[PDB]
């Protein structure tokens, strides 16, 4: 099993201990998952804010921070965010299959 | 030089119609935007490259250093 | 560097005496005991546990100790010296989590030991570890065992005799 | 309040046209900032196949060496993706092309004179004067004898002008083909136009009726004003049927009797085609790519 | 085979050594190289 460790990292010079204040940099990105990711994020209640922001648009990288009320860590908000919006991918096309057909 | 093959600002393909306006005004005789109006004219962020090129290979090809005469 | 080289040497070294193993783990837990008064308390404050990088590299190498020479340790009865199933189990339990920020491999020996030699019962601990989980350059001191075994097929015939293998 | 289970019940895709090449479909409910990243997904990241490397053994004409191999890397070829694979950039020229990730091609036309006689319709005056794209030919390496002999690999216009000849020339090639991204060069973009547009919505707050009714047709496109008399003075047709010209805000009449908005979750989608792939299968494309990129975060653990 | 291209009545005609530099379809002096089949490469970018 071999981990493919670049595409994360969780910028320890931002990130208290408390778990609930932390800052991620995330590589080979852009605007395309960042404003998509972030309006998932902020569904959830206990996130107190998100935002994206790319460095500069010459390398690509992408930063997003995540802070939230206690109760939940920045990392527990995150996965929260990427397991919805695998789901929204999905109701999504399967609303989309049932429209092919009746045509 | 020749025709573009792809939209620059849209994209589609355009190396395809080039060729229709003689015979729409030998074989279909008609005015120029009666003409310009038919085959498949239709977005003037791309209609251009029927009004705008020039095709200049044609005066290229008279200097063939291959052929006698 | 010194401590870590002074842990991967008492585990790999056939001829020493068998009381000059006591005094270093002696020594070595009166220093994480005169740790206690100052440092333990000193934790909560705005700061980081890089701090304490003297610390936890002191007791990875003694638990570097006890994963390869512990039947040494074994008295006349079973007992401990200074009740190891006090003072590594207070130590498995304090207010740092040493057994988060040592090193993965060695700790992970630790726990896979003293489920079979009953001193401490710190899988829990490690498997209580999954949300939470400068550094590259602090992980790579501590996997640097300087006692590694002789790769080289020749000079290890002389150290066949001094030495302890990974059996 | 905000749960995946109430995105279902009001997420609605009216798929009001769908053609072999240029698909339009409407989208309900749904935010902007996914609705943008399927159109960003579709014209960078949906990989396609693309001519890469040229190889000219002969190239006698007047168009010149570097511009024709940048016109064959623009050939939209008709072949599905997954067939090939990627290329890996980690290992040598001879290694770097198998039978599994390049398709081949080669082209090769000498012109000579015709006798014919005058004034001259330059086709019937020389043989092979026009370089068609349909002269382009898929040659076989490796495995390739079943595994395209139902689809040998046509350009998908096969009437793209590649060249102008004349006797005495010769253009004399060997192009390789890849699969890639859209993101690194404008050619291996899977789509003409990929956009959305967001639907328009038309308030009106007087009764507007009669002769000023009549002045409120003409002032849009045809087919979004309906008249019937004073009973039934001016419904909206179609808010499709319009797009933004606001050629009635700039009138006396009807400088405030009628207000322009738009309706902010509900999406006109266009998808056109490269030629390769049905527009619907791209946009099935991109909400997996984009659940490819979900998971890939996911399936990524954390260190330092 | 190596030849060349008489600029004036479009006729290739090769040189060997202690040759005139001339054409010999035509009387011609200003003469210019052709090219056969070689491999260059190039990137479709």
């Amino acid at each position: 099993e071999e981990p493919d460790r670049e595409k994360i990292k969780l910028l320890t010079q931002a990130t208290s201990e408390d778990g609930t204040s932390a800052s991620f940099q995330i590589v080979e990105e852009d605007h395309t998952l960042g404003n998509a990711l972030r309006y998932v994020i902020m569904k959830n209640p206990d996130v107190e804010f998100c935002g994206y922001s790319i460095p500069h648009p010459s390398e690509n990288l992408l930063n997003i921070r995540i802070q939230t009320y206690g109760e939940t860590t920045a990392v527990d908000a995150l996965q929260k965010g990427l397991k919805d919006l695998m789901d929204l991918c999905d109701v999504v096309e399967s609303k989309f299959t049932e429209k092919i057909k009746s045509m | 030089m020749i025709v573009p093959v792809r939209c620059f600002s849209c994209g589609k393909v355009v190396g395809d119609k080039w060729e229709s306006y003689l015979n729409l005004l030998q074989e279909d005789e008609l005015d120029e935007g009666t003409a310009l109006s038919r085959l498949g004219l239709k977005r003037y962020c791309c209609r251009r490259m029927i009004l705008t090129h020039v095709d200049l290979i044609e005066k290229f090809l008279r200097y063939n250093p291959l052929e006698k005469r | 560097k010194s401590l870590q080289y002074l842990g991967s040497y008492i585990a790999r070294a056939k001829k020493l005496s068998r009381t000059q193993i006591i005094f270093v783990a002696s020594y070595l837990t009166s220093w994480l005991n005169r740790y206690v008064i100052e440092r333990e308390e000193e934790v909560d404050q705005r700061g980081g546990m890089e701090r304490f990088k003297h610390f936890y590299a002191a007791f990875q190498a003694l638990c570097y100790i006890f994963c390869f020479r512990h039947n040494i340790f074994r008295d006349t009865d079973g007992n401990w010296e200074c009740e190891l199933d006090k003072f590594f189990q207070r130590m498995v339990i304090s207010k740092f989590n040493p057994l988060k920020f040592c090193n993965e491999n060695v700790m992970l020996m630790f726990a896979r030991i003293a489920q079979q030699e009953s001193v401490a019962y710190c899988f829990s601990i490690i498997e209580n570890n999954n949300n939470e989980r400068t550094r590259q350059q602090f992980i790579d001191l501590q996997s640097y065992f300087p006692y590694d075994p002789l790769f080289l097929k020749n000079y290890k015939i002389l150290m066949k005799e001094y030495y302890i293998e990974w059996s | 309040e905000w749960n995946v289970e109430k995105f279902k019940k009001d997420f609605e895709v009216n798929i009001s046209s769908l053609d072999a090449r240029e698909a339009n479909f409407d989208l309900i409910n749904i935010d902007t900032s996914i609705a943008n990243a399927f159109r960003r997904i579709m014209i960078s990241e949906v990989p396609s196949v693309a001519a890469e490397y040229v190889y000219f053994f002969n190239n006698t004409s007047v168009i010149q060496d570097e511009v024709l191999a940048h016109r064959i890397g623009l050939v939209p070829l008709k072949v599905d993706p997954d067939m090939l694979t990627w290329v890996d950039s980690n290992l040598p020229d001879d290694e770097k092309f198998t039978d599994e990730n390049t398709i081949v091609l080669s082209l090769n036309v000498k012109c000579t004179r015709n006798p014919d006689a005058p004034s001259t319709d330059p086709k019937e005056l020389y043989n092979n004067a026009h370089v068609y794209a349909r002269d382009l030919k898929f040659e076989p390496q490796g495995r390739q004898s079943t595994t395209f002999a139902d689809c040998p690999v046509v350009p998908a216009d096969p009437d793209i002008l590649l060249a102008k000849l004349r006797p005495g020339q010769e253009i004399s090639l060997k192009a390789h083909c890849i699969l890639g991204i859209g993101g690194d060069h404008a050619k291996f973009s899977p789509v003409s136009t990929a956009s959305y547009r967001l639907l328009p919505q038309i308030n009106i707050l007087q009764p507007i009726k009669g002769e000023s009714a009549r002045r409120f047709q003409k002032c849009f496109p045809p087919g979004v004003i309906g008249i019937d008399e004073g009973s039934d003075e001016a419904y909206v047709k179609d808010a499709r049927k319009d797009t933004v010209s606001r050629e009635v805000l700039r009138y006396e009449e009807f400088a405030d009797k009628v207000k322009l908005g738009r309706v902010r979750n509900h999406f006109i989608f266009n998808v056109e085609s490269a030629g390769a792939m049905t527009p619907e299968e791209i946009f099935f494309k991109s909400v997996r790519i984009l659940k490819n990129k979900a998971e890939y975060l996911k399936n990524c653990p954390i260190t330092q | 085979t190596l030849k060349y291209i008489c600029a004036e009545c479009s006729s290739k005609l090769s040189l060997s050594r202690t040759d005139a530099v001339r054409c010999k379809d035509c009387g011609h002096r200003i003469l210019l190289k052709a090219r056969t089949k070689r491999l260059v490469q190039f990137e479709a970018r």
